[PDB]
């Protein structure tokens, strides 16, 4: 008699768990990670208008995204960063204009640690170089002098594939793509087609950031499906 | 500041120095005695029959 | 074309016509079950054109008979048979064992290929069903595709055994099963293509809404036009075994299947395009990877079907027909084997599962 | 066209023609 | 401050010398009179399926039949391990759960994680449903472990580098335990529930008096973060698993390490440790997707629980020692015998 | 207990040389990637240099590239930072930091405020 009631309760649980399974698979989880001055909070505000962790639900093209901003957590990330091994993407936000004597090097080291973490080796990273406007103003003002914080910038040349914005100074493009390639040097080193880095020249108030995240997530899902078929 | 942290660390080190420690051999004997006195109560250490095993 | 029973009925009609006609001395007319010979000249050879109710007789030629002078037909020397000469009508007759030899060669090649495919795919479906972690929508559709492959193979075997070792229901049901299961294999290849295309282009895929529809489309839609073909055959022809073609009614089953092939080929190239894009978005090595991916994706999509998809019913004694038949028999028979190799035996997940299970069993 | 269905059709037609030819040759031999 | 540092160094040297003086023979020599247990061949007797994401934690019941499991899909599933039937499926407000506890009375469950809150859910309400009996806030870092003392008191550990004792009736911090210099990863209550040990990301374990609220002893020797910790069944010793790919057994009364369970072929950290009923076996989950059953006295690997397709995150041993439940990042709980 | 003791820091004129030494104990030195991080007055912790377990892979911050040289002696369980072409901005407390886990390619948290596997640092005044 008790076993029948237990089985009935179990079936009642199973149907609701199937519903929750469908809901869980229908939603994509994102980990928004960045420095305090990287403009990550401004991105949160822009996505929201459009506690130990902050949850943001937003839908793009009827697709649900659940982004998680880490707050009220110590700077020692090496343990609670493992909770996001199976998120769709980690949106790593960089203050590209912050070349703490050098915040850019700190962001580079953090990106390297995330990239080479064994539990995050299958998690794609969406790179938001968030301070393109501030970077442009700094390099135009002549007070940048990036070569002292980065000697490799002196001999560096703008790549051929770079597509500058209309009316953009060549030095702006040079510096921004130099920082992007500084991150891509880490990302390309032993990526091996299991996780991917998506660098984007972003601003904290860019409405295109949500679409960039959506498109990167679509690409991640497509590449995962192709890997399941051994095509990639 | 860090002075209070250093004071707390030094106080904790003093307290840990003041405590008495028994011989390591005595504690090892205690653990062996416990393991031998409870060895037959351990289904993982010695297997139980499928009738006794609830996960048969 | 023409059946043996219809030719026998035509012979009976000619016999009845000759019987109605029947009802220095000229020979009396007679019926020898071949020709109706009229009154013959005394002591002269009488020539009659080859009959028009026999196809294999050369209508341009004419047979001859000999008649005596007293009014009696000439008999063969030393035999009771009357003298006759049917050679002029039998010129076109030829053994022509080459056509049957080609048919037997084709039969042997697809029999070998389909047996190998059946064995490999039975092993593959057993492996896929046994291992629980392998249970995925992709692997579910794989198992359905493998089942369709083996069903097509065994149905071809059963059809051959029943058909070539008699126009009752036990033959028509075998032909129907052959056509149906061949259609199901083609449509499950199409289902594989459609599922991969939805996984790629339909940004995020809802399994619950589409998997059941895919299963029904793969297994049920072929049944629709197979039942339509059966109904139309029963209504309009219903003659002998359904092995023989009957007008354009053969296109009830074939037009959908080929259409599926067409669709799948399009899907194939599209996915290849995406691969060419994907490796582009991350040199000669990317081209090599794209080549390997398209080579391993060809058997799953049935790409080889597109080469001879639009070939019509050409003459058997032709280079085009022989090339089409040999290529298609070989590749269709070994397609299931290649698919099993690529997606079960060479699959990384399945290989890892097999290695882990075997190592833990030995240990 | 579907190669295997066409092959089965052609084999059936060939077998029917061969049976017809064999019957005609048997008739020819029996008559003469 | 310089004199404080010098005195601290002198005290550390004195503590090391005292621990050396208390250690004359290693555990290997002292355990020469005990036979090896040989190969321990457990098998997956049950497989609990239904969790969607990685399982971060489980806790057995006192009845050794009902167990709670926490998955990072936002689920506490309460399982009847005998028949694999789910007894409860509690949806969590925060899906980032890293710990779960089951009350000894069986009437409550606990969970917590990145939200810093310890949620206590009732299991035997008047209507029979499951409600959030209480939320316990006050930790400034993620909740890494939690264990019930009784229906009214619960002990929790946090990445805030501190441990707390909460009165569930009033929702206040009865006691605070501070001293670790890294995230506390796990805690283990003593058999008498008067003391508890906690391992932290400072490569140190600490023994805390629940009533006094002070750190009685500090145990060192691990080279990296201690992810797991568990008391020996006798209550006078405990074990730790760390990221240095080694487990270590310490004893409380001697203040120093007793044994080190390590192997050259093991280069991955330990996520979970659990003793058997007698304490002769030390079960440790590893990053290499396997679990190792170690001969706790001979420091040899006596068995391998293999079969998990991802990182083994949690371990639990029944109060009667009948079964071992292992959770993993593959979303499945395996019951072993 | 993991112990990292820094020494060799002292007063030096700009453009001078100075060899910072780091004595490591309580862990297998060859198993851990090592780091040098400084804290200039009024500033947070800054990452300077890192060296792999064997010493094959080496990285620097840009400001010290071509000036400082990190090295490790696994047999002596010690780390070194040679300092040449010194500048006044290099005046800081230098912490010999260890990456948290062995046999790993990630080195989280060595610049954190309360990192555990980090030394007390040595003063370098230029």
């Amino acid at each position: 008699n008790e076993e029948k009631a237990q089985r009935e309760a179990n079936k009642k649980i199973e149907k609701q768990l199937q519903k929750d399974k469908q809901v869980y698979r229908a939603t994509h989880r994102l980990l928004l990670l960045g420095a305090g001055e990287s403009g990550k909070n401004t991105i949160v505000k822009q996505m929201r208008i459009l506690s130990g962790i902050f949850e943001t639900k937003f839908q793009v093209d009827k697709v649900n995204f659940h982004m998680f901003d880490v707050g009220a957590q110590r700077d020692e990330r090496r343990k609670w960063i493992q909770c996001f091994n199976d998120v769709t993407a980690i949106i790593f936000v960089v203050a590209s204009s912050s070349y703490q004597t050098n915040r850019l090097q700190a962001a580079l080291k953090l990106f390297d640690s995330i990239w080479n973490n064994k539990w995050l080796r299958d998690t794609s990273v969406i790179l938001f170089l968030n301070k393109q406007d501030l970077l442009a103003e700094k390099v135009l003002a002549g007070k940048s002098k990036i070569e002292d914080y980065f000697p490799e910038f002196a001999r560096y040349t703008t790549p051929e594939d770079a597509t500058p914005e209309p009316g953009e100074d060549p030095r702006v493009t040079r510096a921004k793509y130099f920082i992007r390639d500084e991150f891509l040097r880490i990302s390309t080193a032993s990526g091996d087609g299991r996780h991917y880095c998506y660098p984007h020249f972003t601003c904290a108030v860019d409405t295109e950031n949500i679409r960039r995240v959506f498109n990167d997530c679509r690409d991640i899902i497509q590449r995962m499906h192709l890997r399941q078929y051994e095509l990639l | 500041a860090s002075i209070a942290q250093a004071r707390k660390l030094v106080e904790q080190l003093k307290m840990e120095a003041n405590i008495d420690r028994i011989k390591v051999s005595k504690a090892a004997a205690d653990l062996m005695a416990y393991c031998e006195a409870h060895a037959k109560e351990d289904p993982l250490l010695t297997p139980v029959p499928a009738s006794e095993n609830p996960f048969r | 074309v023409m059946t043996k029973e219809e030719q026998i009925f035509l012979l009976h009609r000619a016999q009845a016509q000759c019987e109605k006609r029947l009802k220095g001395r000229p020979c009396l007319p007679e019926w020898d079950h071949i020709l109706c010979w009229p009154l013959g000249a005394p002591g002269e050879v009488v020539a009659v054109p080859c009959p028009d109710y026999i196809y294999d007789f050369n209508h341009k030629g004419h047979a001859y008979r000999r008649c005596d002078r007293n009014g009696s037909w000439e008999l063969v020397p030393g035999h009771n048979r009357t003298w006759a000469n049917y050679s002029e009508c039998v010129k076109f007759l030829t053994n022509e064992t080459r056509e049957r030899e080609v048919f037997d060669r084709l039969g042997m090649i697809y029999t070998v290929g389909y047996s190998v495919s059946l064995a490999s795919l039975t092993v593959a479906v057993l492996i896929l069903a046994y291992f629980r972690r392998l249970h995925c929508t992709r692997n579910y559709i794989h198992m359905h595709l493998f089942l369709s492959f083996m069903l097509r193979a065994v149905s071809i075997f059963v059809k051959d055994a029943v058909l070539y070792s008699a126009g009752y229901a036990g033959c028509r049901v075998a032909v129907t099963f052959f056509l149906y299961f061949l259609a199901t294999n083609y449509y499950w290849i199409l289902v594989e293509g459609l599922y991969l295309h939805s996984l790629i282009f339909m940004a995020f895929f809802s399994e619950k809404k589409y998997l059941w529809g895919f299963t029904v489309f793969g297994w049920g839609l072929p049944a629709v036009f197979v039942a339509v073909w059966v109904s139309v055959r029963a209504t309009l022809a219903n003659t002998g075994c359904w092995d023989l073609s009957s007008g354009n009614k053969k296109w009830i089953i074939q037009v959908p299947i080929l259409a599926s092939i067409v669709l799948n080929f399009i899907l194939f190239i599209n996915i290849v395009r995406v691969l060419a894009t994907k490796l582009r978005e991350t040199t000669r090595q990317q081209y090599r990877k794209l080549l390997k991916s398209t080579l391993v994706l060809m058997p799953l999509f049935g790409v080889h079907y597109i080469v001879f998809m639009a070939t019509p019913y050409t003459e058997v004694s032709g280079t085009l027909w022989q090339v089409q038949m040999h290529y298609e028999m070989l590749f269709n028979s070994f397609q299931g084997f290649f698919v099993a190799i690529i997606y079960c035996f060479c699959n990384g997940e399945v290989q890892a599962e097999i290695k882990k299970s075997w190592s833990r069993w030995t240990l | 066209s579907v190669s295997e269905i066409q092959l089965m059709h052609n084999l059936g037609k060939h077998l029917n023609s061969m049976e017809r030819v064999e019957w005609l040759r048997k008739k020819l031999q029996d008559v003469h | 401050l310089d004199q404080l540092r010098q005195e601290a160094e002198q005290l550390k040297n004195q503590i090391r010398d005292a621990r050396k003086a208390c250690a004359d023979a290693t555990l290997s020599q002292i355990t020469n009179n005990i036979d090896p247990v040989g190969r321990i061949q457990m098998r997956t007797r049950r497989t609990l399926r239904g969790h969607l994401a990685k399982i971060y934690a489980m806790h057995w019941g006192t009845d050794s039949r009902l167990l709670v499991s926490a998955s990072q899909d936002g689920k506490l599933i309460i399982w009847d391990s005998y028949t694999t039937n789910k007894v409860h499926a509690i949806p969590l407000r925060s899906s980032w759960v890293m710990t779960c506890a089951y009350a000894p009375s069986g009437n409550y469950v606990a969970c917590g994680g990145l939200d810093n809150i310890c949620s206590i859910y009732n299991l035997k309400t008047r209507e029979g449903n499951v409600r959030v009996s209480r939320e316990l806030a006050g930790h400034t870092g993620y909740l890494s472990c939690c264990r019930f003392l009784d229906d009214n008191q619960i002990v929790t550990s946090s990445g805030d580098t501190t441990c707390a004792l909460w009165d569930i009736e009033t929702g206040q911090q009865t006691t605070t335990f501070t001293g670790h210099t890294g995230d506390v990863m796990s805690l283990s209550l003593a058999p008498d529930t008067r003391l508890f040990v906690s391992g932290a990301c400072d490569a140190s374990a600490k023994l805390w008096d629940v009533r006094e609220g002070m750190c009685r002893q500090t145990f060192t020797g691990h080279e990296s973060d201690i992810n797991a910790i568990c008391f020996f069944p006798n209550g006078n010793a405990f074990a730790t698993g760390s990221d240095d790919a080694t487990c270590r057994l310490f004893d409380l009364r001697a203040d120093q390490e007793l044994m080190t369970y390590s192997h050259d072929n093991i280069i991955c950290g330990i996520t979970s440790v659990s003793f058997s009923k007698s304490g002769r076996l030390l079960l440790a989950g590893y990053d290499d997707f396997n679990c190792n059953v170690w001969d706790a006295l001979k420091a040899d690997r006596a068995g391998v629980l293999a079969g998990h397709d991802n990182r083994v995150s949690c371990l639990g041993v029944t109060d009667d020692g009948m079964a071992v439940a292992t959770g993993s990042w593959d979303s499945f709980l395996k019951i072993w015998n | 207990q993991v112990q990292l003791q820094e020494s060799g820091g002292g007063l030096v004129q700009p453009g001078g040389s100075l060899r910072l030494s780091c004595a490591a104990s309580g862990f297998t030195f060859s198993n851990y990637k090592m780091n040098w991080v400084r804290q200039a007055p009024g500033k947070g912790l800054e990452w300077v240099s890192d060296i792999s377990q064997s010493g094959a892979s080496i990285s620097y911050t840009g400001s010290v590239k071509g000036r400082f040289t990190i090295s490790r002696d696994n047999a002596k369980n010690t780390l070194y930072l040679q300092m040449n072409s010194l500048k006044p901005e290099d005046t800081a407390v230098y912490y010999c930091a260890r990456c948290p886990a062995p046999f790993t390619r990630d080195c989280f948290d060595v610049t954190s405020t309360t990192y555990a596997y980090r030394g007390q640092g040595t003063q370098v005044t230029v």
